[PDB]
């Protein structure tokens, strides 16, 4: 968990009358097969285990969306954010950018079961299976498609 | 009266608004009595950002730089009036009129003033 | 100490510390501390000793240290240990050489790799210097946090004296500085100014003056914030800065501190190295009377002469602008210059180098500050790993915004790595750069000036004075944000 | 007093605290202070997890708050003729306080606080509640 700083020191700052709001409409779509992970405990039959909402629609989750966003943007700028958590906001060119952002949590109209998919390691030496290494995974279908807004 | 030594002005200056992190053409001397020129003059010293100087030509018949301020909006009859953005420009301009009257700097333009 | 056995807490305190081992690494260097911190808390006399003692041990074993990887990682966290000895020490010399054994220790040791890389290239040593060129690789790795699969090398130190401040001209004064956290924590001063004058008896050479640094960081955050965001709308916080910087060192404008019209050497510590301490303004600006120049610390103290090769470039990449002045000087221009023709200026030992250029500060890392240069832009990564570097006594002019700036954050040594100083780690004679955006008519004069008449002290001090009488006539904010942010890097002889 | 109904509408799966016994609700217990930004879970009896969640009025202040200032940045502090100073964000026993701002604060003029004994305080200052007793009062959701 981040622990926020009490030696933090105040500060004020004019940011300036000129504000603006930029909304972005459109939809995404799944161009191929694709896994948002999450377990439930409860369930043990499967071993990676898709995202979904209480009746069972496919979502892309605000928090996945955020995290892409943040990482497109320091590969466009090409520089790292080091920052830990805690302390006064960072003020990093892509900081300043995602400190303006907002985005929908997003759901799907489709919501048929997901595929499983059969999945092994090989040992190289034998050419066999290794021990242990049979597994299973929840996949969701490619052609889903996805609300999107974002705001500035 | 023309102005004494027009050797030594410049053949133009030009003026440009500062760029970090919008051009004036003049003609590098003025003559003037106490019109497009004059008003394009008079916008830049009402924005306040040329430094000046001004020489008077004392009885002994020498030019020495007067103690006067040219405020925005004696028994002297004429005036040598130094301009330039630099101020250390303008105090290395100003000595070299002091050595031409009495026997320039790019940015440094002249104005006699009759 | 428990038993009131206070001998033998001297004597076995001493043994410890004598037998101390060489990694910082080690939990010993921790409980040494708590050690000293609960003969503090107590109050007692043997405090003093043990502490100055653990500094003198300390400051033995950080020579040893092998790289700046080591030096950020483990002995950074002694620097209390540091404020600790600062306090025992009664002796104002003393209290110096303990403020700047703190001070530029990841500097010292690129600039000892900067001579390491001449050696290897005039004997074609090419295994060595890759090897440079790992250890700066991986330094730079360090500093985005990221780990490191290999061991970083070792690398032996040059030839560190200890300079005595005998050395200094007879005609300066200086002010070393240092912020001693602990100190400020517990609600005293914290900050100190330690002023030393040449020209008088022994007895009275040196003085103490103590501050407040609190609020001046405060205001300090609070520009640098304004800037990041505005920028130039924050010049009214600059000015607010600059007449805190009087407010917390009111003994900056008294004779009997600072006598009449000598020039000042300024060694600053912690955020003190960010501020114009050139503009501390009383309305009455502090280089109205004494004229400045900076070193990041006392131990880089090295006059050598200027450079005698009878050439001068002037590189320019700003095409938005025309620089009359300079570009009318007797210096010859080439642009649209890139990085190859600084590259190659850069081994000619020019008398005078001249960079017309943008330039940017990184937010995170110290090594991705950058020139703004042709097709390409050239980074202080760059400049640390260029090959063939011959710069010793040469004069560089940076017209580049923020040459001088550093990331907004804490390192966890004492450091001022900008683009300035890495010229500096070059061995460059003095560098005039600045500390934020510069505006190009203002480069333009100033540096034709400088060019002109080539005493870079006294005729940066000129020029700041001829400006500053416009600046009285109304007092506009905007102005002093023009004059204000060139400075001096560097003591040459 | 006069009572203002509200309520608040959710557009989006919003998050919860897990719930801690009361020796733990201090600031250094970080899993209680990370958490201070979400919806709680009340328990109607400590041994039993039978409880509903609930949202606290503090919070909601907190965010009208920096709401205020930017409103109040967009009309460079003007309140229909009135006109608000910075507010005061600044207090002597920090100890007291289970969360301090991190964040800088916005600012629309030099002028300082109103003073701490006066009679009349600015818009701003009464949002605040600084003009057992309130003058704004936010009840839980
Ligand atoms: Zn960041
Ligand atoms: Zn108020």
């Amino acid at each position: 968990h981040g622990k926020p700083d009490r030696l933090e020191k105040s500060r004020s700052v004019s940011i300036g009358s000129v504000l603006k709001e930029t909304v972005v409409c459109g939809e995404l779509v799944a161009k191929t097969p694709f896994f948002f992970g999450a377990i439930d405990e409860d369930a043990k039959q499967t071993a990676l285990q898709v995202l979904l909402t209480p009746d069972n629609k496919y979502r892309l989750p605000r928090s996945a969306v955020r995290g892409i966003l943040r990482r497109d943007l320091q590969t466009y700028f090409d520089s790292p954010c080091n920052a830990e958590l805690g302390g006064r906001p960072c003020m990093c060119k892509t900081c300043r950018i995602m400190r303006g952002i907002t985005v929908m949590d997003a759901r799907s109209e489709y919501n048929a079961p997901p595929e499983i998919r059969h999945r092994t390691r090989i040992n190289p030496f034998t050419g066999t299976v290794a021990e242990g290494a049979l597994f299973n995974m929840e996949v969701a279908p490619e052609g889903i498609v996805f609300p999107f807004q974002l705001r500035y | 009266i023309p102005f004494p030594v027009p050797d030594i002005a410049n053949d133009e200056v030009e003026y440009q608004k500062a760029v970090g992190g919008s051009k004036v053409k003049f003609p590098g001397l003025l003559e003037i009595q106490g019109a497009a020129n004059h008003r394009k003059l008079f916008s830049i010293l009402k924005a306040g950002k040329l430094n000046s100087a001004f020489f008077i030509q004392s009885d002994d018949g020498e030019w020495v730089e007067s103690e006067s301020k040219p405020t925005m909006e004696s028994h002297h009859s004429s005036f040598v009036w130094i301009l330039d953005t630099g101020s250390m420009q303008l105090r290395q301009s100003v000595k070299c009129v002091k050595d031409a009257l009495n026997k320039l700097k790019p940015k440094t333009m002249i104005v006699w003033v009759t | 100490f428990h038993l009131n056995q206070l001998n033998d807490v001297r004597i076995y305190g001493e043994s410890a510390i004598d037998n101390a081992p060489g990694a910082f690494a080690d939990p010993f260097w921790d409980e040494l501390v708590e050690f000293i911190r609960m003969l503090r808390n107590k109050k007692s006399e043997l405090w003093k000793e043990i502490a100055i003692k653990a500094w003198d041990k300390c400051r033995e074993k950080e020579m040893k240290v092998g790289n700046n990887i080591y030096l950020s990682w483990y002995w950074a966290r002694q620097r209390e240990l540091y404020d600790l000895a600062f306090m025992a020490q009664d002796g104002i010399e003393k209290k110096t050489r303990i403020a700047d054994s703190l001070k530029s220790r990841t500097t010292l040791r690129i600039q000892e790799l900067n001579e390491l890389r001449k050696d290897a290239h005039r004997k074609q040593n090419r295994r060595l210097e890759d090897k440079l060129d790992r250890i700066i690789e991986q330094e730079n790795e360090a500093r985005d946090g990221a780990y490191l699969r290999r061991n970083p090398p070792c690398f032996t130190g040059g030839k560190r004296e200890e300079i005595p401040f005998a050395r200094l001209p007879q005609n300066w004064i200086a002010v070393h500085f240092y912020l001693n956290e602990l100190e400020s924590h517990e609600g005293g001063k914290g900050g100190h100014a330690l002023i030393y004058d040449p020209q008088k008896a022994e007895k009275d050479q040196w003085q103490d003056k103590s501050f407040d640094y609190k609020e001046l960081h405060r205001k300090f955050l609070e520009w640098q914030e304004n800037y990041i965001l505005n920028e130039e709308g924050s010049a009214d916080f600059l000015v607010t800065l600059c007449r805190e910087i009087e407010k917390a060192m009111p003994f900056l404008f008294k004779s009997e501190v600072i006598p009449e019209d000598r020039p000042v050497l300024w060694i600053p510590h912690g955020f003190l190295h960010r501020l114009p301490l050139h503009a501390a303004m009383k309305i009455e600006i502090f280089w109205e009377r004494h004229a400045s120049r900076y070193l990041p610390a006392w131990h880089l103290f090295d006059p050598a002469p200027y450079s005698r090769e009878e050439s001068s470039t002037l590189l320019k990449n700003f095409e938005e602008y025309d620089f009359q002045n300079l570009e009318n000087g007797e210096i010859e221009v080439y642009a649209p210059s890139s990085p190859k023709k600084v590259k190659e200026a850069i081994r000619e030992n020019p008398a005078i180098l001249l960079l017309l250029c943008h330039g940017e500060a990184d937010m995170t890392n110290p090594f991705r500050s950058c020139l703004k240069l042709k097709n390409k832009d050239m980074t202080i990564f760059d400049l640390l790993t260029v090959e063939d570097v011959r710069l010793s006594g040469s004069r560089i002019l940076l017209g580049a915004c923020e040459s001088d700036m550093v990331p907004p954050l804490e390192f966890s040594v004492d450091e001022h790595l900008s683009v300035s100083g890495a010229f500096l780690s070059h061995k460059a004679g003095e560098i005039v750069a600045g500390l934020w955006t510069v505006d190009s008519e203002k480069v333009d004069e100033c540096y034709s000036y400088l060019v002109e008449e080539k005493d870079f002290l006294r005729n940066l001090q000129e020029w700041q004075m001829a400006e500053t009488e416009n600046f009285r006539s109304e007092n506009d904010s905007s102005l002093f944000y023009k004059i204000a942010p060139f400075r001096i890097i560097g003591f040459p002889a | 007093t006069t009572t203002m109904k509200i309520s608040i509408e959710f557009l989006e799966p919003f998050r919860m605290t897990k719930w801690q016994e009361s020796t733990r609700r201090n600031k250094n217990n970080k899993e209680f202070v990370r958490g201070q930004a979400f919806a709680r879970w009340h328990r109607n009896k400590k041994d039993n997890t039978k409880g509903r969640p609930y949202i606290t009025g503090t919070l909601l202040r907190s965010a009208v708050i920096r709401s205020a200032e930017n409103l109040l940045t967009l009309s460079d502090g003007k309140i229909s003729e009135k006109t608000c100073c910075p507010g005061k964000f600044d207090t002597e026993d920090k100890d007291r306080l289970l969360q301090l701002r991190q964040r800088s604060t916005l600012r629309w003029t030099d002028k300082n606080p109103c003073p701490d004994n006066a009679e009349t305080y600015c818009p701003f200052c009464e949002l605040l509640g600084r003009s057992w007793r309130f003058r704004i009062h936010f009840g839980n959701l």
